[PDB]
């Protein structure tokens, strides 16, 4: 055993905290059904 | 506003007013009356929105 | 130890752990979806670095 053979210096970083699911951070509402668009930007279900 | 609570705010507003940039509003309204003039000096109307 | 260091060493430079931005979790996101009018999306929790 040899000593400054063994020892050595660390390289961590700083207190992080971890986030999982993730998503939630999402505020999300919607419109109401009645006003649907497709790609077409026409209006989905338009027959009054 | 019709076309607004419709549309579901694209966040138009939300910038607007963040940033305080000149604009108007239309459609149907609730007034609120009010007279201590006081309340126009403190510039109270800049509150509500 | 040589060996040990050996070993945790390479543990440190293989954090698998990326940053984080609003605009990441907005990505996580189909490039459709956000491009739907009928739907909203918005921002409310902040993100420290």
């Amino acid at each position: 055993f040899d000593f400054r053979n063994s020892m050595h210096m660390l390289t961590s970083n700083l207190t992080f905290t971890v986030y999982s699911d993730l998503l939630a951070f999402v505020s999300a509402d919607t419109v109401e059904p009645i006003n649907a668009v497709a790609f077409d930007n026409m209006r989905i279900m338009n027959e009054l | 506003l019709e076309e607004l609570m419709r549309t579901g705010d694209y966040a138009q507003i939300t910038n607007m007013l963040l940033n305080n940039q000149p604009v108007a509003l239309v459609g149907a309204l609730p007034f609120v009356t009010d007279s201590s003039v006081i309340s126009l000096i403190a510039k109270l109307d800049a509150t509500v929105f | 130890h040589p060996i040990d260091y050996a070993f945790n060493e390479y543990f440190l430079q293989h954090q698998l752990v990326e940053p984080l931005n609003n605009d990441i979790i907005f990505n996580y996101i189909p490039e459709r979806i956000r491009n739907d009018v009928n739907y909203i999306l918005n921002m409310d929790r902040n993100l420290p670095s």
